[PDB]
């Protein structure tokens, strides 16, 4: 037996002596255990047997053997079960070969990629490079590929092409790899060279490591400075090279939910280290930021005063504290930096679901009560969420701590789960809240609505009372939230008030109805809520008196220990700005409408005043020095200016800031942008980001003022939202100081 | 290895497109300047750059964007032989 035409002493083409001449073998029938065999019978090493010759030519004279079958205990080749010498049909193009190794000699790289974890597969087996084969490439075996190599799990069998890759001649065929071993020379019956890839492309693969992100500096779960490693080293980024998607597609892969706020500057800390020049271009709806194309760019980057952060919705921390086993206990949440113990006296098995659904250990079996399962350490958080139990998260449910009634001195929430992780109705539409709009019911697979005939308040109580939306304050009818669509389930209700949920009432039957789409039911409860600010010149004004609707009636909120932070939220809950200030009372005009509720406080997670935790509502008379008036910030801003009112135009919308593309960028914008500010008559309106680029996303572009409008939102824009454009062609003004 | 000019009204003027990889492709309009119009024109043979364009003056092209970030020197024989990002480092749209 002797290897010849090969890269070592231990590799190459296999040959067989009989009768005084040497001959080849068909590799047809040749394993894996033949080569161990063949390996082992000559004096090399034995650690790693691979199957077909490496770099060799073509065979000469007569093929000596074929079909093999040793087993791997046969010392020798010919001890094992074999075929009539000479007597087979191979051609010269089938020859078999071996290639052994000490095991320390192999190694496979990823090359043409951005980083160690994406590119096309290269081989290095002896010295002499390879590819391996497309034939039989899936994201099972390039998962072994990846786990190898130090990376998570395999992702996409492409890669972006940051560089090209050198030619080669031998290919790696590759068998069904079982996916948990460790390497993928452990997969079974792996061939080196030989036969040719014809028909088939290289293999490519991009991993989970290629731009991991991650997210630092905050005090709260889901928000910090944004930071992504590629593959080894870690780096911030630049706000001018993160988009909306962008944050969208990161908060997904970090389980954090949806975008609340972009934030730019340096707003949870300056860092340290490398800035990364790629621009990312997410179209949305990916699962990993390294599936994301990018654009880079070989000039500097940013400093790092323009470090982008994301806040994002679950900002919820809950766990369970005390108890026998980690997946039952006492319920605990912190807020305001203080942990406390939640409030049983709106706390259900729905929620319980999900409390130890984002534990990942089954599902909740009953929810104790009292001290069963301890006391709180000291105040006791009156959060109450709404679950519908199909929510992998608490952050994820509705909730609200705003004007809460106290608990009583003891009722404190637990839960207890199982264990097994494998464990696995009304909705109201169109409202504008969740406690009102119209009426949806989910009975065969499919939601439908109610019909108005026979539609009063004793129906509305029942609606209210399942939903966990306390009364009813007005039962509409007549499509008064919009027509729905799908089936017309019920009519002639006669509930009586008192019922538990709606089926119970002496309806006409499922499907029995004479009714439209334009005949709907909906509802407005007693917790529904709203916000506005009042002034003379409009109701709903950016800057004037504060007032929440509830129990069917508007009030006013006491500017008791209102705190920067809690104007914040209520200016971007109306969609005004990112802050406010509050004012001594105007002279006006002052209605006699009472005080609902007062000592608001607002951490820093959520964006709506219904989440923030206050006292209790109270309908008090009290004087308009008490009132709370707001003038919420300006929508617009000019950044980066040698002076107050030039430089460049930034906008506020959506909870975040974001610049103006300059496609139709002219004089007659720049006059509404620096009459809005208060500032002279227009100069300059600049382009292609004369003082610097921008932050956020890009949330105008062709804007079309006519140079009279009073406001960038009066003027006509065929963009809203949503722009074709990059940070590199922000616009600016200058204007007379 | 081709330059071509489209939609100009004539074949000395108009969108410039560069045929490589297979395909034709365009150029961006970032730091596009007299020079690189000259080189172009030189190519061309069609003399001296006069106006240099962007923002698809002569229309938006179609198929992948080739070259951004051009900063021809205003001597070089052929367009390739410029500095650049390189072939297909664009961060533009048509
Ligand atoms: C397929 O691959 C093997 C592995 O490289 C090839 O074997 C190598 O062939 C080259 C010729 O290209 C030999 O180079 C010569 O080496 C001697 C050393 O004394 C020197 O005198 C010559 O000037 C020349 O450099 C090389 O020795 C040989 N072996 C190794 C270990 O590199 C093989 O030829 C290829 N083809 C086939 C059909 O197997
Ligand atoms: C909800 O019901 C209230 C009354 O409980 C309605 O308020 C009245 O609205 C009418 C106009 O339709 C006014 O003239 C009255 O002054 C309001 N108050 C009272 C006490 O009658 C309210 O309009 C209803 N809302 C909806 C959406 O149906
Ligand atoms: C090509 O460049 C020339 C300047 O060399 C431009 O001609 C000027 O255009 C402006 C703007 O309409 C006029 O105010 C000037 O009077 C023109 N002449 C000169 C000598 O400046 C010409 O518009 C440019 N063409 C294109 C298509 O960009
Ligand atoms: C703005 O315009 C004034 C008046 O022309 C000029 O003095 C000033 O330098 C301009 N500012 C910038 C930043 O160009
Ligand atoms: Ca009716
Ligand atoms: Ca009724
Ligand atoms: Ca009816
Ligand atoms: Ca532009
Ligand atoms: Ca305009
Ligand atoms: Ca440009
Ligand atoms: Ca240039
Ligand atoms: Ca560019």
């Amino acid at each position: 037996l002797r290897l010849v035409d090969g890269v070592t002493e231990c590799s190459g083409r296999l040959e067989v002596r009989f009768q005084g001449e040497w001959g080849t073998i068909c590799d047809d029938g040749w394993d894996s255990y033949d080569a161990a065999v063949a390996c082992k019978q000559l004096g090399c090493p034995t650690a790693v047997t691979a199957i077909g010759r490496v770099n060799a030519s073509k065979g000469f004279g007569h093929i000596w053997l074929d079909s093999v079958s040793c087993q791997g205990h046969e010392p020798a080749i010919w001890q094992c079960k074999h075929h009539e010498w000479g007597k087979h049909y191979c051609n010269h193009n089938e020859d078999a070969g071996v290639t052994c190794s000490d095991g320390s000699d192999l190694e496979l790289r990823l090359r043409g990629g951005g980083s160690r974890c994406a590119g096309t597969v290269e081989v290095e087996i002896q010295r002499l490079l390879g590819k391996v084969c497309d034939r039989g490439w899936g994201l099972k075996e390039a998962d072994v590929v990846c786990r190898q190599l130090g990376c998570g799990s395999a992702l996409k069998t492409s890669y972006q092409v940051y560089s090209k890759i050198q030619a080669t001649n031998t290919w790696l065929f590759l068998s069904s790899c079982n996916g948990n071993e460790t390497s993928l020379w452990d997969c079974k019956n792996w061939q080196w060279g030989g036969l040719t890839c014809d028909h088939y492309e290289e293999a490519k693969i991009t991993c989970s490591a290629h731009r991991e992100p991650r997210l630092v500096g905050g005090d709260i779960p889901c928000s910090g400075r944004v930071e992504v490693k590629h593959g080894d080293t870690w780096g911030s980024i630049c706000d001018s090279d993160f988009s909306l998607e962008a944050a969208s597609v990161l908060c997904r892969e970090l389980q954090c939910g949806t975008v609340v706020s972009i934030l730019g500057g340096a707003h949870f800390g300056e860092g340290n280290g490398q800035i990364w020049a790629e621009e990312f271009q997410c179209e949305g709806h990916e699962s990993h930021l390294s599936l994301c194309p990018v654009a880079p760019r070989p000039e500097g980057t940013c400093s790092h005063s323009r470090d982008v952060g994301v806040v994002c919705s679950r900002y919820t921390e809950i766990r369970l504290v005390n108890g026998k086993t980690p997946c039952e206990g006492r319920v605990e949440l912190k807020t305001l930096g203080a942990w406390g113990s939640l409030c049983n006296s709106h706390w259900d098995i729905e929620d319980a679901h999900v409390l130890c659904q984002q534990l990942k250990c089954g599902v909740a079996l009953s929810t104790p009560g009292g001290a069963r399962f301890g006391k709180g350490n000291g105040q006791i958080w009156r959060h109450m969420f709404h679950c519908t139990g199909t929510e992998q998260h608490m952050g994820d449910c509705p909730v609200t701590a705003l004007g809460a009634s106290l608990c009583p001195s003891e009722q404190v929430a637990s839960v207890i789960c199982s264990g097994n992780q494998s464990q696995t109705q009304l909705r109201l539409v169109n409202g504008g809240g969740r406690c009102a709009g119209r009426v949806e019911i989910y009975h065969e697979g499919s939601w439908g609505t109610i019909c108005d005939d026979s539609w009063d308040l004793s129906d509305a109580h029942v609606v209210c009372r399942q939903l966990g939306c306390g009364e009813a304050i007005n039962a509409t009818g007549s499509a008064h939230f919009g027509e729905g669509t799908g089936p017309i389930w019920l009519d002639e209700m006669k509930c009586n008030g008192k019922e538990s949920r709606i089926w119970q009432c002496h309806s006409h039957g499922w499907g029995q109805q004479n009714c439209r789409h334009k005949e709907d039911a909906g509802v407005i409860c007693s917790e529904f809520m709203s916000l506005r600010l009042t002034s003379e010149a409009s109701r709903e004004a950016c800057a004037g008196r504060l007032e929440v609707f509830y129990n069917g009636a508007w009030g006013t909120v006491g500017k008791s220990s209102m705190s920067e932070t809690t104007v914040g939220v209520v200016c971007r809950q109306l969609g005004c700005a990112d802050k406010g200030k509050i004012n001594p009372a105007s002279l006006d005009k002052a209605m006699s409408i009472p005080m609902w509720v007062d000592n608001v406080q607002c951490p820093k997670g959520p964006d709506t005043l219904w989440q923030c935790p206050s006292s209790p509502w109270e309908k008090r008379l009290a004087s308009p020095s008490e009132e709370t008036w707001i003038t919420c910030d300006n929508k617009i801003r000019l950044q980066e200016g040698p002076t107050s009112c030039s430089g460049r135009v930034e906008i506020w919308h959506g909870g975040s800031w974001g610049t103006v593309c300059d496609d139709s960028w002219d004089l007659d914008d720049a006059q509404v942008v620096c009459q809005q500010l208060g500032c002279g008559p227009a100069l300059k309106a600049f382009k292609e980001a004369e003082f610097g680029q921008g932050t956020g996303p890009i949330w105008l572009n062709e804007v079309k003022c006519k140079g009279n409008e009073s406001s960038l939102w009066d003027c006509p824009a065929r963009r809203w939202g949503h722009s074709e454009c990059g940070h590199k062609e922000d616009a600016a003004v200058n204007c007379t100081d | 290895g081709q330059l071509r000019l489209v939609n100009g009204g004539g074949r000395c003027a108009g969108r410039v497109e560069i045929y490589h990889e297979g395909s034709w492709g365009t150029i961006c309009d970032d730091s596009w300047d007299l020079s690189d119009a000259h080189v172009v024109c030189r190519q061309l043979g069609c003399g001296e750059a006069i106006n240099a364009t962007g923002s698809a003056h002569f229309g938006e092209g179609t198929g992948p964007i080739w070259l951004d970030e051009m900063k021809c020197n205003g001597k070089e024989s052929r367009i390739w032989q410029c500095h650049s990002h390189g072939w297909g480092q664009q961060n533009c749209r048509h």
